């Protein structure tokens, strides 16, 4: 081996701490998670993999609520997906207990980035397994996306992707007047560009997991209706059909 | 293959594999055999005493001890850690005693055992390896007599009969053979001793073995040499 | 700040050759408030076994709370539910566990031993023990354990038949005594709870007092 | 000497420290480069700023922060460990104004983040952080002042300075322009900085693609330069060099 | 909280059939001095739960942030379950007896309503950890001058209806208004049904003083 | 001492008297209780003075920490929720009480006030202090909704000027401050700008 | 491997972490375990080894606070272990709120604590898998949890050695359930380890071990001889 | 699936199953498990090889043994 990569406290002679990038390699082989920020909300949509048909529909949800005005979507090792959500959830709970007000979410992404390089920094630890995306929407601040990964970085963005199919789903967004679109179509993008990037003949199974925060929920994160979610998955086959034909 | 993984106690084989808790049921081996046998009317323990020497009195290889007045153990292994694990049991005993104001059950004990030999490196409990002692807790309550067997890992179970040491693997087939359970404790008492007398390389007579019988009655009673000899004449 | 309040109580339990009888006064004061009216003083520990706390409310809902929780850990570390002398035993340990900062609630467990007989043990707020015959608690045991004396220990009655007290008569001098309770304590009233525990299980008998 | 290079306190048998030396060539390793030049009465840093994506708020991206009122900083390296040591120096100039009841100077804020990173460089704990800090501020009494923090406890205070991959073309870029008439404005300090990046790496710059911060004497409150400003200054001075 | 700095007064709640109804002044008093007069005394935990303090208004402020907190972060988890009113007055009344045995007693006195599975419910955690399920309560130094009607109209008619258990809240708050020297004449009427929890704003009292002249 | 706020659209004035006793001796007679926790929040401090002097040093640290990481303007919000966690935590070992008044950009004008223990109450105007009593009553007859910088100016002045007319323990000068969003006007009454019987 | 698999705080330069992985294959050294749920109850079934002919067999179900029940395949340590912990949550939940602790809640306390393990040297992953029973005002529960410190709400699920004809089983029959008597339900669940089962075995009394909750059921563990009505009701091979 | 093609390989067998189990197999390797699971079903007279003869097949490649240790529940 290299002899540089085990802990995450050493450089190897070029100034690469390789732990961090078997991180990312583990985040970068999982199923696809991606988020739009339109002009009056932000939309997640997860292409969550059933790996057998006896779990019940809704395990494994990669669509958290990180406080009640912010989602998170996930992507890569479950379980340390849901450590980082419990650890934002008690940020924010902490910020609301201290200043008194819902957490910005620029400021609960820098601290959740800062946590994540707390943990890569340490040769006791090993860096988190998992890339994310904080989205939030509120009157007075706007819509936001955030995606942090192992590394601990945290810009913001327009549209993101993260997981096996991101180059694709980066491209397939790029394609998208997301600043001028409102939640009730970009809903329906975010499902067309999922069922796009799916491939069917190596995922197998698969099940459309999405979520919006937006003007029409009152700044308050929710897991997209029923009905719209039905909606924009028709919609998102027809689509495939129509760009196959 | 087995020296990147069984180097520590928390360390998993690629078959998910704790060869430290292999080699501290290994060492088990290494000591004297015990064979304990429960039975309707009590339960039975008899230990191949391992006398090196003469000029060591037998009254210091503790194989045979007094848990309780209604349990005794028969020991396989390193005497430092039979000492703690013994120690602990009695201490349980009497705190249930003290609390609840009765006897522990056989099973309770135990299980209390056990629970001090789970923490191999569970950074809460100190020890950082396996006990390497088998313990075969025969006693009395109120579910009758009750025979239990714990190993290192922690592992505990009644048995019928059951058979630690180095010759377990071959004794425990004799108790297979010979044992049933409408047996009393005489009769239990002679097959056990002749199941030792066949896997013991010494002679069997007065020293050189320990016999204990817990019935419901009398307390544990561990036999002296009047006794012994008296079964010995006759086993 | 006093962080004790006494919220008033009468508690009463006798013992018997087959039965076990716990009873209480459903009144519930603050000072010279009769506040609440329901919410008796007996609970129902196991099949075998029923506990009357007086005193304090907090403490006997904190106490009571710890008690059942015990019972749990009990059960799940020894495969069979607790005999009432090992619960007796726990609770003196656990009220002398806070021998310096004592739960103001005066105890009465009541309930079948291993044997099968009615068995009674009444504790103070530090944790003492002891295994009477039948005992009255609160602020009216002082006018009921007297006659409880009286008529189930035949007391200062030469020349009278010491027949067992039948399960009938036991109730009858509950009932009784605690009419007079609730004439005289006032305290004690407002509707009597009793709780009799039995091979067959825990029978559950409510009685009208004086309202006021 | 390859055995004396995975821990940060064994010294080399002639007396080097490897993994620090590897925290410097992590610094070379985020891409970008940065640039700092003071004048009589200003300083300022310029950093290249790269935004290859549609999708990436270029707002959000930035190595410029405020770490006070009166003091600003480039960072250049890793981005997590970046913005590890700016809240690191943010927290530590607060501590100050606390204690002390006034506002940290550049080069006591620069100690205390080198000390920080010295002890790590010392214990065996955590990795030495591979970012470097290019601060900036206006001092009462000695007048602008830029300074570096580099991860090792070594925070020399500097005439002009450049880290990241083309450090090295920086410097010898700003030692000559630097020997003749080190006396510069406001705007020529602005050209030498942007002119040194621009040649270094041998591009001329959008209004977009780089991203200035500046301190002055008249105005010391660290003020990052709008597109509007960033292109007035690239037209202008393009235009009457 | 050794002292009360600014108290509120007495809360009332009353167990109405399909819900439970209860009434608190918007008065927190310092001592002998109104102080602050536009202050809710009234909380509404969740869907179907709600609380109203009658004690220092600063310990029942951190309360109501705590159980704020607690509620969000149950809806965060959002898997189909609810704090129930019973789950809440526990968990009230646990925190409540804590901090009494610990020394730093809340000088709170909380009514908690709700309405659950068709099931009214009415809890009085105290300060010192004294919790209680009764048809209806009476927090503060209205107990004396409140029961009693309540109970009254009770043992008259055990069920109350919607209008009538208005009423009479209504005219008990009208009694404390009377004869309590700390009371104020706008308090707030919180009503919990199935609907959910409504606060009805900053009612008023029609007292009429030709009564006694 | 006494000290008052008083919100008006797009700003808010806050006024505070000018002593300080240690018994019935004014250890100070120019104290400035007015302190400017980040640029546009106040706090008016009332009770002892080295509480409300420690509290305010550690809010203004807190918030200044807490508006440089978020790199937008504080909220009088957060303000004065900092004071009332600090209050509120050290109910029994700090003996003060406070009002914050400042401006925002989302919720300009605002006035908040902690007073003893840890309460947390938005006011329209609000009072504090030993000499707060009687100002009190009087600010509840004369208050009225829809005033104007000046009018609020006068009214605090008239208001303070009560207080320590009939308050042995203030006295000496008011001290003025209006915040909006040009900045904050801070001004002083010393001996005749200051009421003589209102 | 050979430098990349020794602890758990090591990345393998394939974004693979091993150690979690050997723990999941420790889940397998177990016995086969079989967890179902109709719309009104829930049944964990498990195959009890024998250590020989005279010990009793090992207990495979241990029953958590009266509306949740565990089955268990892995370390018995670590069995043993985590059966503490959820009981001291079960207890904890019901002394501070007057109610049964949700078991999609206790499951998420159980993922935390078995991933801060998989995460810093201090401690192997908890090498046990578990098959959690439950009956909340939900509805009932069948949870599976894997050393990796990942759980799944599974309509029914199996685990142990021999798992995948459970599994499959399962599969093939989970339509049957929820519109399924409680026998019915058991009797599904005893095909499944019927099925798991080495063709020349046969599931006795002895060897079987049945829990069951559900809608005014709080969870009951039939061994031994309270196996009787339902392994004498079920058809034979 | 190839080198099973040609056997009486029961409907059941979980191939993805086995290639989760196999973990940095050869194709060799494979065709062994294969090989080795149709071995191990002529043996116990199996008239159809099963997933668990699969197993056993994984097992036998690797040269390794199953066997009931005693410290597992």
């Amino acid at each position: 081996g290299t002899g540089y990569d085990l802990s995450a406290s050493t450089f190897s002679p070029d100034g690469r701490v390789f732990q961090v990038e078997y991180a990312m390699k583990a985040v970068e082989n999982s199923s696809t998670a991606i988020g739009i920020r339109c002009k009056d909300g932000v939309v997640f949509g997860v292409e969550k993999l059933v790996l057998s048909k006896l779990y019940e529909e809704g395990s494994n949800k990669r669509l958290f609520n990180v406080d009640r005005h912010v989602g998170m979507a996930v992507a890569g090792l479950l379980a340390d997906a849901r450590s980082l959500a419990d650890i934002a959830r008690e940020e924010a709970s902490n910020f609301r207990s201290n200043f008194g007000y819902n957490i910005p979410l620029k400021h609960l992404a820098d601290r959740v980035a800062m946590y994540v390089h707390a943990y890569t920094l340490y040769s006791a630890v090993r860096p988190f397994g998992c890339s994310f995306m904080l989205g939030s929407y509120s009157v007075n601040d706007g819509a936001q996306l955030y995606m942090i990964d192992p590394s601990g970085v945290s810009y913001g963005y327009w549209g993101c992707a993260i997981g096996k199919a991101r180059q694709a789903a980066k491209t397939e967004i790029e394609k998208l007047q997301m600043k001028e679109m409102t939640c009730r179509d970009i809903v329906k993008e975010v499902a067309k560009i999922i069922y796009i990037v799916h491939d069917e003949v190596k995922d197998k199974a698969f099940e459309l997991e999405l979520s919006w925060v937006g003007e029409l929920t009152n700044g308050r994160h929710e897991i997209v209706p029923k009905d719209i979610r039905e909606e924009a998955e028709k919609y998102a086959k027809e689509s495939l059909k129509e760009e196959d034909e | 293959t087995r020296s990147e993984y069984d180097r520590g106690v928390n360390t998993f084989s690629p078959e998910g594999r704790l060869f430290q808790v292999e080699y501290a049921i290994e060492a088990i081996k290494l000591g004297s055999t015990a064979i304990g046998i429960q039975t309707s009317e009590g339960v039975c323990l008899a230990v191949e005493k391992r006398i090196t020497s003469p000029l060591m009195e037998p009254s210091s290889i503790e194989k045979i001890v007094e848990i309780d007045a209604h349990i005794g153990c028969a020991m396989s292994g390193l005497i430092a850690d039979a000492k703690t694990l013994i120690d602990k049991a009695r201490v349980e005993t009497q705190n249930h005693w003290f609390t609840y104001n009765e006897t522990m059950t056989v099973e309770s004990v135990t299980q209390a055992v056990s629970n001090l030999a789970l923490q191999f490196g569970e950074e809460d409990a100190a020890m950082s390896r396996p006990f390497g002692v088998a313990l075969l807790f025969g006693g009395v309550d109120e579910k009758g007599p009750q025979l239990f067997h714990m190993d290192p890992s922690g592992t505990f179970v009644q048995c019928d009969a059951r058979a630690i040491g180095s010759a377990s693997e071959g004794a425990q087939s004799s108790l297979q053979e010979v044992y049933h359970k409408s047996m009393t404790l005489k009769e239990a008492i002679k097959s056990s001793l002749i199941i030792l007398k066949q896997v013991m390389e010494e002679k069997l007579n007065a020293t050189n073995i320990e016999l204990a019988t817990v019935q419901p009655g009398q307390n544990f009673h561990m036999f002296t040499k009047e006794e012994l000899e008296e079964v010995i004449k006759d086993i | 700040f006093s962080p004790y309040v006494f919220n008033g109580g009468t508690i009463l339990a006798i013992a018997g050759e087959d039965f076990a009888i716990v009873a209480s006064d459903t009144r519930l004061s603050e000072g010279f408030s009769i506040h609440t009216r329901d919410s008796p003083k007996c609970y129902k520990l196991t099949d075998k076994t029923v506990i009357g706390c007086s005193g304090f409310h907090g403490d006997c809902l904190t106490l009571t709370k710890i008690i059942e929780a015990r019972l749990k850990m009990y059960k799940h570390s020894n495969n069979k539910a607790m005999t009432t002398g090992a619960i007796a035993a726990m609770l003196s340990t656990i009220l002398y566990s806070r021998r310096f900062f004592p739960y103001y609630v005066y105890n009465i467990i009541g309930g079948l031993d291993e044997e099968g007989k009615g068995a009674v043990y009444s504790f103070d707020p530090v944790g003492s023990y002891q295994r009477d015959s039948f005992k009255a608690g609160g602020s009216a045991s002082a006018m009921l354990q007297p006659l409880l004396d009286n008529q189930v220990g035949f007391k200062n009655m030469q020349n009278v038949e010491h027949v067992p007290l039948s399960l009938d008569r036991a109730m009858r001098l509950v009932k009784d005594v605690f009419i007079s309770a609730a004439e005289r304590d006032v305290y004690t009233g407002d509707a009597l709870r009793i709780c009799i525990v039995t091979k067959e299980g825990i029978r559950e008998e409510t009685v009208s007092l004086r309202k006021d | 000497s390859a055995g004396f290079d995975r821990h940060i306190t064994i010294f080399s048998p002639e007396g080097r420290l490897y993994q620090v030396e590897y925290a410097f060539k992590a610094i070379n390793q985020g891409g970008l480069t940065s640039v700092a030049v003071r004048g009589k009465d200003c300083a300022v840093i310029v950093t290249q700023k790269k935004v290859p994506d549609k999708l990436l708020d270029s707002s959000t991206v930035t190595h410029l922060f405020k770490i006070t009122e009166n003091i600003g900083c480039v960072m250049t390296g890793m981005t997590a460990d970046s913005r590890s040591q700016v809240q690191r120096a943010r927290y530590e100039a607060a501590n100050w104004k606390y204690k002390y009841g006034y506002e940290i100077p550049v080069d006591m804020l620069c100690k205390r983040i080198a000390d920080i990173s010295q002890v790590y460089t010392q214990n065996a704990e955590m990795r030495p952080l591979g970012c470097c800090m290019i601060l900036i501020g206006i001092d009462e009494e000695q007048g602008p002042q830029v300074y570096k923090c580099d991860p090792a406890g070594y925070y020399c205070g500097f005439k002009a300075t450049a880290a990241g991959v083309k450090q090295t073309e920086s410097t010898s870029f700003l030692e000559k322009k630097v020997k003749k008439k080190f006396d510069w404005t406001f705007e020529q300090t602005v050209e030498t900085a942007i002119t040194c990046l621009s040649t270094v790496l041998s591009i001329d710059f959008k209004p977009s693609e780089i991203e200035v911060g500046v301190v002055t004497v008249e105005n010391p409150k660290f003020r990052i330069l709008t597109e509007a400003e960033i292109d007035a200054h690239l037209v202008a001075l393009a235009e009457r060099d | 909280t050794q002292n009360p700095m600014v108290t509120g007064t007495s809360v009332l709640g009353v167990k109405f059939e399909g819900g439970v109804v209860i009434a608190a002044d918007m008065l927190g008093s310092y001592g002998s001095l109104a102080r602050f007069r536009n202050i809710s005394r009234i909380m509404r935990v969740n869907n179907s739960t709600m609380l109203g303090a009658s004690g220092d208004y600063a310990d029942f402020q951190y309360l109501k942030q705590v159980l704020g907190q607690m509620v969000i972060d149950e809806e965060l988890l959002g898997d189909g379950h609810s704090y129930s009113p019973r789950a809440i007055h526990s968990w009230l009344t646990r925190a409540m007896y804590s901090r009494r045995s610990k020394m730093n007693p809340l000088w709170n006195t909380m009514v908690i309503g709700g309405y659950a599975d068709g099931e009214s419910f009415l809890g009085y955690v105290d300060m010192l950890g004294v919790a209680y399920e009764a048809p209806s309560l009476a927090t503060g130094y209205g107990a004396y001058l409140a029961q009693p009607l309540l109970r009254e109209v009770l043992e008259k008619q055990p069920v109350l209806s919607q209008t009538e258990a208005r009423d009479l809240v209504e005219r008990c708050m009208r009694v404390l208004y009377y004869r309590d020297a700390r009371s104020y004449n706008r308090f707030q009427i919180a009503t919990v049904t199935e609907k959910g929890v409504e606060i009805e704003g900053p009612l008023s009292t029609e007292t009429n003083w030709d009564i006694a002249h | 001492t006494t000290i008052m706020a008083v919100q008006f659209d797009g700003g808010v004035v806050l006024g505070a008297d000018s002593r300080t006793t240690t018994g019935s001796y004014i250890a100070n007679r120019v104290t400035d209780k007015l302190t400017p926790i980040h640029d546009r929040i106040f706090c008016c401090r009332s009770g002892s003075a080295a509480d409300t002097q420690a509290v305010a040093d550690a809010v203004t640290y807190q918030l200044g920490f807490h508006s440089i990481e978020l790199n937008e303007p504080p909220l009088v919000h957060t303000a004065a929720s900092l004071f009332k966690e600090m209050c509120y935590r050290y109910r029994e070992d700090l003996m003060a009480g406070i009002i914050i008044a400042g401006w925002d950009p989302q919720e300009g004008g605002q006035v908040y006030s902690v007073p003893m223990g840890g309460m947390m109450v938005r006011q329209s105007f609000a009072i504090g202090g030993s000499g707060s009593s009687y100002i009190y009553g009087y600010v509840d007859a004369t208050y009225r909704e829809g005033m104007t910088k000046e009018e609020c100016l006068q009214f605090t002045a008239n208001a303070l000027a009560l207080a320590m007319e009939r308050d042995g323990s203030s006295g000496g000068v008011i001290r003025l401050a209006a915040i909006a969003e040009s900045g904050v006007e801070r001004q002083v009454l010393l001996g005749d700008q200051i009421p003589k019987f209102a | 491997r050979n430098q990349y698999d020794n602890d758990v705080t090591v990345w393998s330069p394939q974004g693979r972490i091993h150690q979690i992985e050997y723990a999941m294959e420790a889940v397998k050294q177990g016995s086969a375990t079989v967890g179902l749920k109709s719309k009104t109850h829930a049944v964990l079934v498990a195959l009890k080894r024998a250590q020989s002919e005279l010990a009793a067999h090992q207990k495979k179900i241990l029953h958590v606070d009266n509306h949740i029940g565990i089955s268990i395949a892995g370390l018995t340590a670590d069995a043993r272990l985590l059966c503490n912990f959820m009981r001291q949550e079960c207890l904890d939940s019901r002394f501070v709120f007057d109610r049964p602790l949700p078991v999609s809640r206790l499951v998420s306390l159980i993922g935390s604590k078995t991933q801060i393990p998989t995460q810093r040297y201090g401690r192997r992953p908890y090498g046990v898998g578990l098959l959690i029973a439950g009956y909340d005002d939900m509805g009932p529960h069948i949870f599976q949890t894997c050393p990796s410190a990942n759980y799944f709400d599974c309509r029914a699920m199996s685990i142990g050695a021999r798992s995948q004809s459970a599994r499959t089983y399962l599969e093939r029959h989970m339509s049957e359930f929820m519109e399924c008597n409680l026998n019915e339900l058991v009797k599904h669940g005893l095909r499944a380890l019927r099925e798991t089962l080495p063709a020349e075995q046969d599931l006795t009394t002895k060897n079987v071990s049945i829990g069951i909750v559900g809608k005014d059921l709080e969870f009951t563990i039939y061994d031994d001889d309270d196996v009787s009505p339902f392994l004498e009701g079920l058809e034979e091979r | 699936q190839i080198h099973s093609r040609k056997m009486n390989v029961s409907p059941d067998v979980n191939y993805e199953e086995l290639a989760r189990c196999t973990d940095d197999f050869n194709g060799a390797q494979c065709k062994a498990v294969c090989v080795e699971a149709g071995m191990i079903a002529l043996r116990r007279g199996a008239t159809e090889l099963t997933h668990e003869d699969y197993m056993e097949g994984i097992l036998e490649v690797q040269a390794k043994k199953k066997a009931n240790l005693q410290y597992y529940a």
